[PDB]
């Protein structure tokens, strides 16, 4: 088969930037090149064909030229709703193969997480489990540290997080923490906190609760 | 307005067959276009599986997967199936029909419209359904004028849990985050939303989670405690 | 590369 390679793996740029994304075939495909673009949680959507023509409707800001074994597809200024992945794809012969993806992220200006705490529901902790959630929501850049403390003992190791992917109107993220104790665990301790890191935020933030506390 | 939707397990053991059905609306089987099948693996990538002409027994199918792969219609039904024979955790993935791109009287092989994508897990673990549980507001989780609330979907397998809010009427705000492996070997999630502390007395909030590989249905309304 | 009239099948 003929092997796509498409760099960089990813890019972040402001809005009005220009996105300039690169697809090498590993033989010559002469100008059997298609480019997509997927969005989170949906299929993709074929944006460019013949390595240059626009699928109908496609906005002008999206516009792909090359030849051979070197593609590119230009996106002359950024908007938000750009945010996705990037495939390129060949129909030079069988198979058809497609490149890895070039993730494109938008840049927007610094914004503070708000905070949020969630105690274990009683209704978990009548099965011997407590979940802890800690809420980042509609920050940005995406990195930020969250540190949970148990009667001031720092947790290490007994949470995971998970984050949304970048938002398409406001180009922020959300991140949750969830701290896991046993039920016992959970019953032997009485302030629960989660501590916020960002750049966003001029000291870190804090927030807590006392078990039992409605 | 042609329309494509997958169907079928999301749970395949190892070694057994995977089998898919695409149901097409909008437009014929039977028609001058290639049926095509393509997945995506966990990390994002995208392989093209195979293709079926509507109006012949004509099929090209990736060299990769040719000994263990069938695609077949049923234009009695408005149907195209996959059938992937042998499978092991390396096919696990989303797996999507599509039609071929035409225009005008030129067609090449590039995808025009596509399914929502099918998941499907190999595994030899069995499927378990979510326990649901409130992030019930409360005053540790409003801040300023704003408060948040949420639902917890723990412990359940394969993937994926789908979640709404009030039946779809509520989307402003709502985050619905990628699930976690759990030590466990479960997944779990949760989705939250945001909104004005002032409605929590004054509109009722409802998360509605659908765990199709165990017909699991949850719709939980979530309160201040 | 790849292309057909929409009435015939691939090569
Ligand atoms: C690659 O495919 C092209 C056809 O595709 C077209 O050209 C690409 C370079 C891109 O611009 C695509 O977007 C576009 O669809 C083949 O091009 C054809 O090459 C032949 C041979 O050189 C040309 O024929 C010649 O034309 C001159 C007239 O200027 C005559 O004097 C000659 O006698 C001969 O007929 C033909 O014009 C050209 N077609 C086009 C549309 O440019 C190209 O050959 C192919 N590459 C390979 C390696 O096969």
């Amino acid at each position: 088969e003929i092997v796509m390679t498409q760099s960089p793996v990813t890019l972040s740029l402001s809005p009005g930037e220009r996105a300039t994304l690169s697809c090498r075939a590993s033989q010559s495909v002469n100008a059997s090149l298609a480019w997509y673009q997927q969005k989170p949680g949906q299929a993709p959507r074929l944006l460019i064909y013949d390595a240059s023509t626009r699928a109908t409707g496609l906005p002008d800001r999206f516009s792909g030229s090359g030849s051979g074994t070197e593609f590119t597809l230009s996106i002359s200024s950024l908007e938000p709703e750009d945010f996705a992945v990037y495939y390129c794809q060949h129909y030079f012969n069988w198979p058809l193969t497609f490149g890895g993806g070039t993730k494109v992220e938008i840049k927007r200006t610094v914004a503070a997480p708000s905070v949020f705490i969630f105690p274990p529901s009683d209704e978990q902790l009548k099965s011997g489990t407590a979940s802890v959630v800690c809420l980042l929501n509609n920050f940005y850049p995406r990195e930020a540290k969250v540190q949970w403390k148990v009667d001031n003992a720092l947790q290490s190791g007994n949470s995971q997080e998970s984050v949304t992917e970048q938002d398409s109107k406001d180009s922020t993220y959300s991140l949750s923490s969830t701290l896991t104790l046993s039920k016992a665990d959970y019953e032997k301790h009485k302030v629960y906190a989660c501590e916020v890191t960002h750049q966003g935020l001029s000291s870190p933030v804090t927030k807590s609760f006392n078990r039992g506390e409605c | 307005q042609v329309q494509l939707q997958e169907s079928g397990p999301g749970l395949v053991k190892p070694s057994e067959t995977l089998s898919l059905t695409c149901a097409v609306s909008g437009g014929s089987i039977s028609d001058y276009y290639y049926w095509n099948w393509i997945r995506q693996f966990p990390g994002k990538g995208l392989e093209w599986i195979g293709n079926i002409y509507g109006k012949s027994a004509s099929t090209y199918y990736n060299p990769s997967l040719k000994s263990r792969v069938s695609i077949s219609k049923d234009t009695s039904k408005n149907q195209f199936f996959l059938k992937l024979s042998s499978v092991t955790a390396a096919d696990t993935a989303v797996y999507y029909c599509a039609r071929e791109y035409c225009i005008g009287s030129t067609c090449y092989p590039i995808l025009d419209s596509w399914g929502q994508g099918a998941v499907v897990t190999v595994s030899s673990a069995s499927t378990k359904g979510p326990s649901v549980f409130p992030l019930a507001p409360s005053s540790k989780s409003t801040s300023g004028g704003t408060a948040a609330l949420g639902c917890l979907v723990k412990d359940y397998f394969p993937e994926p849990v789908t979640v709404s809010w009030n039946s779809g009427a509520l989307t402003s705000g709502v985050h619905t985050f990628p699930a976690v492996l759990q030590s466990s070997g479960l997944y779990s999630l949760s989705s939250v939303v945001t909104v004005p502390s002032s409605s929590l007395g004054t509109q009722t909030y409802i998360c509605n989670v659908n765990h199709k590989p165990s017909n699991t249905k949850v719709d939980k309304r979530v309160e201040p405690k | 590369g790849l292309k057909r009239d929409k009435t015939k099948e691939y090569n």
